[PDB]
């Protein structure tokens, strides 16, 4: 490697995060495109800005393209960029394209547990509570272990939602994955099954 | 006998374990369906017991 | 073994060992054959040669 | 501590037992007279018995055990319907996996064939 | 490819136990699996006698039986199981005249020295095999000259201060006109010493279920301090309660090469000075050591995570084989980096190069200053111990100490490196 | 099944050849001859998920 060489790619991408950081994509793709008048190939970390570029602005449509792009040119995507990504499914709540990503993360062999955490709580974030169940449930059957703040804000929500049926099996999970429900976990429940009518 | 153990006439084996033997003769091919195992049950082939 | 052109010495040795044929001597290790009473590292090597030669 | 002669390799003192244990000498002896006993206890099927217990002495509860049991069971022949119906079965293929999952030995499902038997027709005859 | 044909017929620091080490337990009902005890001039240690093939759940390596442990409770009223103080002993006047919270090593070293006097107990055989007041690598049997080249101020008072409590309860309870029976047991000051010290550095708490009873036991298992620790175990200790035997588990789904060394984490997560303070050593791949940094200048940790295949939460940080292909340069020691360093995050926000290179510089800037605020350098002290040849261990220790918090500087400093350069790609 | 239940034994031979949720006819008849001293014997399921009440047909 010149030593010039990484100081261009530094100079580069020293402006290009510039852009990322102002929620402008159409300006990031000029600074790929001259990079690749440049001759050096087009890196993982590249794409990053200009996914996050997308991301900021809330171009999932954007974002997706960026993805396939940098799946286009043959190199594994950055875990940040993928964390990114579900993000911001979470965000809009589209729940088939924050599984999608899941799945090539596990295809890609990454920590999927990590970005699952993420992509239930901005569908909670969202009011999504609904497709968050599916999200939650699914990952809860696979065996991964949910933090000690999402089981508590996810079945509260739920409760909240008189949504008994899927706390009830959210809390049969967390004990499955070795954590026991307190009182507080219990108060939820008795939250809505004190208005069935059956004492 | 062992303490575990108890001894059953084949008389009586057959009769508790009529469907066992009906899935082991099918499952091995020597009989190929209920109708032939059952007759074949009746006609004591060694193969049964 | 008998039609390996043995030492006395060795024949004797395999024998009292219950090794009499060549298949025989061919699944023991040289371990297994230091271990023998009248056995010397020496012979081992000596014994091999005579099957190189076969 | 660190203590080292001319070579320069290391020397450490070597840790042995210096007083003298009476149950040292009397339980190192092995009965020799035991071959028909343990032939007549895998025959018979005694081994998987102390499988058994194995298993519950590391159990919680029993009743949980044997609801695991039938459900890894079912689970079994579920997957492999034409394997778990003769020699073989389905809970004794569970028995012998979980004793294998401790990390020992045993047969698959505990299964043993009759090394003995004359022809396909002769059936071992039980002296009662 | 005969076997006669075939011809089969290093590590020599290591060397087989002793047969009788394993014998004296193995009539005890204890049972090793696959394993076998090596000792050296590092001391004993557990290492596998054949390839371990994974299995769905953990296999079972040791099991050792209730009754050869001495346990005690951490929590007043202070009950021994395997009971082995009568009624009525002076002994127990002494075990219960201690600080219920901070005299846990205390009540256990009366434990250890009741138990060598016992003749029927089994203690009084396997104590054979502990190492003596030279060879155990505590801290608290260490003197100035050791705790001088220790260079740790706050790690030195501390030991000072163990040594102060320790030699203080000794003249307490062992004065002129203790009986007998308690005097034989200590009958100098150093001998306490050295009890409280393997008290110390062989205690294993544990919640076990004794019959109808659960409670916390300051607990002294045979066979099993002899495991060596690691932050990244092989295998893990596991109580069983129906016969009460303690279960030593290999991590399931994990194979284990032969000769490989079986470990546990005696502490969960912990720094070099608190397991020093503890167990007298330390490891220079501790992922929770720190480092004292100013706040002004921080990075994306996020980024750093990632250039080193780094995953999970801080709670779960690891790394990953697969995924990094070889990476020889990573290790444990970077990962306590990834806490220990100051850093910046937000939602997705990327980092700018440039102003991390501008920051990585000015942060190893600061990162020579440590290196040059100790005298030796961490090969200096690792080329003295090659040299050394007549020292106490405990003077090794220390200098590994110093030795693993220097390169723990010198690592993060090729880990900023790297880190730096890998961030343009 | 192993006694008079038809509806399970009818197909419990062919379970066990090739290799419940309903209350047993003992029970059934139970009912009917309550039923015929003008006493209702019901029998319900109140779910432990969404609470709903179902009747099962005996
Ligand atoms: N991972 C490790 N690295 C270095 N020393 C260790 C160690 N784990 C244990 N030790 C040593 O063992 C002591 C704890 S007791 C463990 C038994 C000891 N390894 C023996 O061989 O008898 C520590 O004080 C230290 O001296």
């Amino acid at each position: 490697v010149s030593a010039l060489e990484r100081s261009l790619r530094l100079t580069f991408m020293d402006e290009l995060m510039e852009r990322a950081r102002n929620r402008d994509p159409s300006g990031v793709s000029e600074v790929i495109y001259d990079m690749i008048a440049a001759g050096l190939s087009p890196g993982p970390r590249s794409f990053h800005g200009l996914v996050v570029a997308h991301a900021l602005n809330g171009d999932e449509q954007g974002a997706m393209h960026s993805l396939r792009k940098e799946l286009g040119a043959g190199q594994r995507p950055l875990p940040e960029t993928m964390i990114a990504l579900v993000r911001l499914s979470g965000s809009k709540g589209n729940a088939q394209r924050g599984l999608e990503l899941l799945a090539a993360m596990e295809k890609l062999n990454y920590d999927i547990r990590q970005a699952w955490l993420i992509l239930v709580e901005e569908l909670v974030r969202t009011n999504h509570l609904e497709e968050a169940n599916k999200v939650f449930l699914k990952g809860a059957r696979g065996g991964m272990r949910a933090t000690d703040q999402l089981y508590d804000l996810m079945i509260e929500e739920d409760c909240k939602a008189g949504d008994h049926s899927n706390a009830l099996d959210i809390s049969y999970e967390m004990e499955a994955a070795g954590r026991f429900a307190t009182t507080f976990h219990f108060n939820c429940l008795l939250s809505v099954q004190a208005t069935c009518g059956i004492p | 006998l062992s303490l575990h153990r108890c001894g059953l006439p084949r008389e009586i084996a057959i009769e508790l374990f009529q469907t066992f033997v009906i899935r082991g003769l099918i499952r091995q091919h020597l009989a190929s369906n209920i109708g032939v195992a059952k007759s074949q049950i009746r006609e004591k082939k060694p193969i049964v017991w | 073994i008998d039609q390996l052109e043995l030492p006395p010495r060795i024949y004797n040795c395999l024998k009292k060992s219950n090794i009499h044929t060549l298949l025989d001597l061919l699944n023991n290790s040289q371990e297994d054959l230091i271990k023998m009473e009248h056995f010397h590292i020496e012979d081992v090597k000596k014994l091999l040669d005579i099957l190189e030669k076969k | 501590g660190i203590q080292r002669d001319d070579n320069g390799r290391r020397i450490w003192r070597r840790r042995t037992l210096t007083k003298k244990d009476d149950m040292l000498r009397y339980k190192l002896q092995r009965v020799p007279f035991v071959e028909e006993q343990v032939r007549k206890i895998k025959e018979v099927g005694k081994v998987m018995t102390m499988d058994i217990e194995r298993l519950l002495l590391s159990e919680d509860n029993r009743f949980e055990f044997v609801n695991s049991v039938a459900a890894e069971a079912t689970e079994y022949v579920e997957k492999n319907r034409d394997e778990y119906g003769g020699t073989k079965k389905a809970i004794f293929h569970v028995l012998s996996n979980r004793v294998n999952d401790l990390g020992f030995d045993r047969p698959e499902a505990y299964a043993e064939s009759d090394p003995y038997k004359p022809g396909p027709g002769y059936l071992k005859e039980y002296y009662t | 490819p005969f076997p006669l044909f075939q011809s089969p017929a290093s590590s020599s620091e290591l060397e087989s136990a002793d047969p009788d080490f394993y014998k004296i337990g193995y009539v005890r009902r204890v049972r090793a699996y696959g394993v076998e005890f090596k000792e050296g001039p590092d001391g004993f240690g557990i290492y596998a006698s054949k390839d371990i093939e994974p299995r769905r759940r953990a296999r079972v390596i040791m099991e050792i039986p209730h009754e050869l442990m001495i346990t005690i409770r951490q929590k007043h009223p202070w009950m021994f199981f395997p009971d082995i103080v009568p009624i009525g002993h002076p002994i127990f006047d002494i075990i219960n005249s201690t600080d219920p919270e901070r005299d846990w090593d205390l009540r256990l070293a009366c434990l250890l020295l009741f138990s060598f006097d016992r003749e029927d107990h089994f203690w009084r055989l396997y104590g054979d095999f502990l190492p003596a007041a030279d060879e155990c690598s505590s801290l608290l049997l260490a003197t100035e000259e050791d705790l001088a080249e220790l260079q740790d101020p706050q790690l030195v008072s501390t030991i000072r201060q163990q040594q102060k409590r320790v030699l203080e309860f000794w003249e307490k309870n062992w004065h002129s006109g203790v009986p007998l029976k308690i005097k034989r047991l200590a009958e100098d000051a150093e001998r306490f010493i050295w009890a409280v010290s393997i008290a110390q550095t062989r205690c294993i708490s544990m919640k076990t279920r004794i019959g109808a009873l659960v409670q916390d036991l300051n607990m002294m298992i045979p066979y099993a301090d002899m495991l060596n620790h690691s932050f990244e175990p092989n295998c893990f200790l596991h109580w069983r309660p129906k016969d009460r035997i303690l279960e030593v588990m290999s991590n399931a789904g994990q194979a284990i090469k032969k000769g490989e060394e079986m470990t546990i984490n005696y502490m969960p997560g912990q720094k070099n000075n608190m397991l020093m303070e503890r167990y007298g050593f330390s490891t220079p791949v501790n992922p929770w050591d720190a480092i004292p940094f100013s706040g002004d200048s921080r990075i994306h940790l996020n980024s750093f995570l990632s250039v080193f295949n780094i995953f999970g939460l801080p709670e779960e940080y690891y790394h990953d084989s697969e995924l990094s292909g070889d990476d020889s340069f990573v290790d444990g020691a970077v990962i306590a980096a990834a806490r220990t360093l100051p850093t910046w995050s937000d939602i997705d926000l990327p980092p700018i190069p440039s102003a991390e290179r501008k920051a990585v510089k000015e942060l190893q800037d600061e990162c020579r200053k440590m290196l040059a605020e100790y005298p030796t350098t961490s090969e200096q002290d690792q080329k003295l111990l090659d040299s050394l040849s007549e020292a106490r261990t405990t003077f090794a220790t220390a200098v590994k100490y110093r030795m693993h918090r220097k390169m723990f500087i010198g690592k993060i400093i090729k880990a900023l490196d790297i880190y730096q350069e890998r961030l343009l790609f | 099944y192993k006694s008079d239940h038809i509806r399970a034994r009818q197909e419990v031979l062919g379970t066990t050849i090739i290799g419940p949720e309903d209350a047993p006819e003992s029970f059934r008849l139970l009912v009917r001859e309550l039923r015929s001293l003008a006493l209702e014997l019901n029998h319900f399921l109140v779910s432990e998920k969404n609470f709903q009440i179902n009747r099962k047909e005996v």
